[PDB]
């Protein structure tokens, strides 16, 4: 029934008279009912770790055992919500305590329990056989998440014997009963799940659909595929906010789960104050992104037991939303801080340190957590198909890349988008360093490119070659001088400069350059290559680049004016514009080359 | 002046190339090795105290 | 025959086993029992969690009446009131039968190909007694892998163990697939292939399953998969299961087996993790003090035998942490083994496939396989000449970047030309191109035409006089 306390030391509490405690399980300790996690067992005693401060505990205080490991509530009412590491609703705590601090031991349900949802019964009906993962209804939540499907929790079977008609229901009402060995199961609108146990799925699949962002330099040279993985450096001058905002505003995804696993405070207040001001543009200036994203935030002074268990909370929600047939995309934030918190937990527990101090777990846990991404087919009746994508952000531990975490994550991920402050400080956005970044999903996207836009791979290979040749020429001009080069070399350098100035660089503060669709980029690459090759042709047949640059005139102008055609004018208009531009360019090269 | 300047530039550029290519990396490797050794000793001290 | 009919007659016997509902603690991945009635060291037990889900364990210590059990599939959810153990009175054994070929098993050696159980011919302990050294015979044979850098500068004799050192991101998977697809005795492609991958991502497993299927090799193979998300402790069992299967096949059905171990680094990491759970004295960089013996008891299971015809060859793939040949894992791996092929990062950045440099690679048993009666008599020393010239090219190029291009005698110019061609035409080859040793040696001779006869000293004059002119 209850176990008393026996000894207290730091965050370690040892209870007694407790028989029947799982090795990992949540217990309520003290008269304030703090939470803890069983760690050791020997006879009656059971070492417990208390998340919050342990001061004021007295021998003999009762202890309650919950009977399940650290879990998370899943159901309606997740979107437009802000949580702590262990899913504490911060928007409701401030309304309950009416203060600015978090009371020690305050407990409120993770989901609002007094609100009416409109439930529509599914295709199942009494007498039918049902199994885990099946859909048996729907719920209306927003105008953006228009249908929130209801799922029978996995690991549950039997024959349904009672269902409710469509109506107004709250999260404390039973709406289904399943008979397996007695009509003794009652299912409400929500269900829980352990956070360290991957959510079951029918079958994993391969990733073959690109993750469209809007930035040309990423969708063209270093593409990412839905269900993939990524990591990017985290610093101040560079700025990953330019990535996060665009990804959460224009990606082709149906949900975003931002996760902050330990930050500086002020620089968390400056992101909690921005999301409820970003408007997506579909079917009009649709409601802010908050209708579509749930957010997990952890400042630096939250309980350490929570700052390390955050990325497990976000990924579980991402998998839950995948289980409905959506394309989720989690976004971590400074996983290095999570690694530091893990090291702190282990060191306090006490274990032999591995390379540089981190425990041996790091290499295994990183890969295990990263394995949850990827496309999959959910287990259920209507045969959904979803995917989850992770975009990490490795924070150089002290300003380097030799620490174990960076190497471990760089060998696990598949993409890398390097960012340099040198480019950013001199007005170059997005500040991508196109030499150290790379992408490995290139050869898996052919099944899509050839079906839609066959010429991509050759064009991008040629452009990468052009840039490499430009930098090659650049480490020699300063010593040998520009005059010692041919006209082909100068043509290559000039086209490289044109690309670097009016293709890679994007505005992001207008309507013409804020989100470049796929064809809007394919056509630009086509036009740039059509200019470069026809320019090289004139030198090949006999001419002087001095007489080519001047004679061309508007040729080097129309290409740079291509980016000023707003992509909101309709695809057909821009396609016609580009085709006419190519025709005019080749006609002029037919004239100027006479 | 042409001959003298050629000589001086040649010697200085040669010295710069030598320093860049076969001095800095050697010292960097030495620093990395010593850094590893220090942690190697720290681990043993920690283990003794643990025992 | 009667001898066959008696070895299994002892099978017809029934031996009940106890159930102990008495646990007295849990800590980390360990579980402590009490009142066990004559434990046995290295036994097998069957935990039955209160949820009703079975697990498996293995005793590690036994005092008067306590047994310390480590659980494979984690330890969470266990309770000291409702759990239940059951001592099987035996070590861990695997069911083997020559019908395993063409099937898929997971880390614990149970089918995952939607098929039936193995229906074994006998049970074998995953461990095995060492091989009486007086009953071992060295190879005296050669395998033609079709890779010039592997079949000319080094060599592989069946019955040999050769690692493949490669960094992370390099195409060691492609090299291994090519080798296994494209290996035969130099004048067979009947090498039954057992394959064991531990600590891999889904993409790698899918790729390997794909490659073995389109080459018509899946009907004579056997795969053990232990992906990255599978339980960590089980990664120790997998290589032993694979090697036990290989030993059965080869030394009891007389067929030549070739084994692949996809990632030994994950095995080492799992060893370190399980060790740190206990308090064993650590070696350098934290790895266990006895890792050398543990690796040795895995590698030293290949070779041939006096009274048999089978022969099992190993190609363990190993990943260095930071491209550091002085790391403990490569050091012990190359101390135990006999030679190793090195995959180079630098050559990879120039788009050279296979990105194999030859200076840091070695093959101990090359000097025996090559000679006369199997290849030309020049093979023994053409390799030495190419080695010397490549080493001279390296330091000639290194010198060029310091003093400039003023002190480079004609020797250095020839050396640089040789170094360029030896990489741009000789090492490089396609992903589906065979190269018999004769053709590779002809090309190698073609690259020594640069040097005049008078300074090819490492090579013998007799070979020069008879081949340098043809």
């Amino acid at each position: 029934e209850y176990g008393a306390i026996y000894s207290v030391s730091g965050p370690v509490v040892i209870a007694e008279n407790m028989i029947g405690c799982a090795m990992y399980e949540l217990v309520k300790v003290g008269h304030d009912n703090l939470v803890g996690e069983v760690i050791r067992i020997d006879g009656d005693k059971a070492t417990i770790q208390v998340y919050e401060e342990t001061a004021g505990l007295t021998v003999g205080d009762p202890v309650l055992r919950t009977g399940k490991p650290l879990s998370v509530e899943l159901g309606p009412g997740l979107m437009e919500t802000i949580y702590d590491g262990i899913q504490r609703p911060l928007k409701a705590i401030k309304e309950e305590s009416q203060s600015i601090y978090i009371p020690r031991g305050i407990d409120t349900p993770a989901l609002d329990r007094t609100i009416k949802w409109q439930f529509t019964p599914g295709k199942f009906q009494v007498g039918d056989h049902i199994s885990g993962g099946d859909i048996y209804g729907s719920v209306f939540e927003n105008s953006l998440i228009s249908s929130h499907k209801i799922l029978l929790p996995p690991r549950s079977r039997g024959t349904i014997t009672w269902i409710a008609p469509a109506g107004e229901y709250t999260l404390d009402e039973k709406i289904l009963e399943v008979e397996f060995d007695g009509k003794k199961s009652d299912f409400t609108l929500y269900h829980t799940w352990p956070v360290r146990v991957p959510r079951p799925v029918t079958e994993k699949l391969s990733a073959d659909y690109p993750l469209l962002t809007g930035q040309r330099v990423l969708d063209a040279l270093f593409p990412c595929v839905q269900g993939g993985t990524t990591c990017i450096p985290g610093a101040f001058g560079c700025g990953k906010t330019v990535i996060s905002q665009s990804l959460s505003k224009y990606s082709n995804s149906d949900a975003i789960i931002y996760v902050g696993c330990g930050e500086r405070g002020n620089e968390m207040a400056e992101v909690l104050m921005e999301f409820p001001e970003l408007y997506t543009e579909m079917s009009g200036t649709k409601e802010p992104i908050m209708k579509r994203t749930t957010l997990v935030a952890n400042t630096s002074n939250m309980p350490v037991a929570a700052r390390e268990a955050s990325i497990y909370t976000g990924i579980t929600l991402a998998e839950y939303f995948r289980d409905q047939g959506k394309n989720v995309s989690m976004i971590a934030d400074s996983s290095s801080r999570w690694a530091e918190a893990l090291r702190e937990i282990s060191g306090r527990l006490g274990e032999m340190p591995a390379d540089q101090g981190f425990p041996a777990y790091l290499g295994a846990k990183l890969a295990s957590f990263y394995e949850r991404a990827g496309k999959a087919v959910a287990l259920g009746s209507p045969d959904r198909t979803g995917s989850v994508s992770i975009v990490a952000a490795v924070s150089p531990a002290g300003g380097d890349f030799s620490d174990p975490v960076t190497t471990a994550t760089l060998g696990i991920t598949q993409v890398f988008w390097g960012l340099d402050k040198k480019l950013a400080q001199r007005k170059h956005f997005p500040s991508i360093n196109t030499s150290v970044s790379y992408s490995k999903y290139t050869n898996v996207l052919n099944k899509f490119y050839d079906s839609n836009y066959p010429e991509f791979p050759v064009l991008r290979d040629r452009m990468k070659e052009i840039l490499s040749n430009a930098e090659e020429l650049e480490q020699v001009v300063q010593l040998v001088g520009k005059s010692a080069l041919s006209d082909s070399d100068k043509i290559t350098l000039d086209v490289a400069t044109l690309i670097k100035e009016d293709f890679l660089q994007q505005n992001g503060y207008s309507t013409y350059d804020a989100f470049c669709p796929i064809w809007k980029t394919f056509d630009m690459m086509r036009a740039f290559i059509s200019y470069h090759d026809e320019a090289q042709k004139a030198v090949a047949n006999g001419a002087n680049w001095s007489k080519l640059a001047d004679s061309t005139g508007d040729v080097k102008h129309a290409v740079s004016s291509s980016k000023f055609f707003e992509p909101s004018r309709g695809e057909k208009e821009v396609h016609g514009e580009f085709e006419k531009l190519l025709s005019t360019m080749q006609e002029r090269f037919a004239e100027s080359t006479d | 002046a042409f001959i003298i300047l050629d000589e001086v530039i040649k010697v200085t550029n040669r010295r710069v190339n030598a320093i860049e290519h076969v001095i800095i990396p050697r010292t960097e490797n030495t620093i990395a090795y010593i850094n590893s050794e220090l942690d190697e000793l720290d681990r043993e001290e920690f283990y003794r105290l643990k025992k | 025959f009667a001898i066959n009919k008696k070895a299994v007659e002892q099978g017809f016997n029934v031996k009940p086993r106890l159930n102990y509902n008495t646990v007295s603690g849990v800590n980390g991945p360990l579980v402590i029992l009490e009142k066990v009635k004559f434990p046995r060291y290295n036994e097998i037990v069957n935990l039955t969690l209160p949820d009703g889900t079975v697990r498996q364990g293995q005793v590690l210590e036994i005092r008067g009446d306590r047994a310390i059990v480590q659980v494979f599939e984690g330890t969470s959810g266990i309770d000291v009131k409702k759990t239940t153990v059951e001592f099987t009175g035996e070590s861990l054994r695997i069911p083997v039968s020559e019908d395993m070929l063409g099937r898929i098993f997971d880390g614990s050696g149970r089918p995952i190909d939607n098929g039936p159980k193995v229906f074994a011919e006998d049970y074998l302990d995953i461990n095995g007694s060492p091989i009486n050294p007086y009953a071992r015979i060295y190879p005296e044979e050669m395998i033609s892998t079709g890779v010039s850098a592997i079949d000319t500068m080094n060599s592989i004799a069946r019955g040999q163990k050769i690692p493949i050192f490669s960094a992370s991101g390099l195409p060691h998977n492609e090299i291994a697939a090519q080798i296994c697809r494209q290996a035969g005795l130099v004048r067979e492609e009947n090498f039954s292939i057992v394959f064991a991958a531990m600590g891999v991502n889904l993409e790698t497993a899918r790729f390997f399953k794909q490659d073995f299927e389109e080459n018509g090799s899946l009907e004579r193979t056997s795969l053990f998969l232990n992906l990255a998300n599978d339980p960590t402790i089980e990664r120790i069992i997998t290589p032993r299961l694979a090697l036990t299967t290989a030993e059965y096949l080869a030394y009891q059905t007389e067929r030549h087996v070739l084994t692949i171990l996809t990632d030994m680094s994950s095995y080492a990491d799992a060893l370190r993790e399980v060790s740190a759970a206990r308090e064993e004295v650590p070696g350098r960089r934290g790895y266990p003090g006895y890792m050398y013996t543990d690796l040795s008891t895995i590698y030293e299971r290949a070779g041939r035998v006096e009274g048999r015809n089978g022969s099992i060859t190993q190609i363990p793939i190993l990943t260095m942490p930071n491209d550091d040949i002085t790391h403990p894992i490569p050091d012990l791996t190359g101390y135990i083994t006999e030679g190793q092929i090195f995959v180079d990062r630098q050559l990879h950045n120039k788009g050279i496939y296979p990105p194999i440099n030859v200076l840091p690679s070695l093959s101990r048993l090359m000097k025996s396989a090559i000679g006369e009666g199997m290849t030309r008599k020049d093979h023994g020393d053409v390799s030495n000449q190419l080695y010397a010239k490549y080493a001279i090219g390296k330091d000639a190029a290194a010198m060029k970047a310091v003093v400039g291009e003023e002190a480079l005698s004609i020797e250095d110019k020839l050396s640089l030309e040789f170094l360029e061609k030896f990489e741009k035409t000789f090492i490089t080859q396609g992903a589906y191109e065979d190269r018999t040793v004769f053709e590779s040696l002809d090309q190698a001779w073609s690259l020594l035409r640069i040097y005049p006869k008078e300074m090819l000293n490492r090579i013998s004059p007799k070979i020069l006089d008879e081949f340098y002119d043809r």
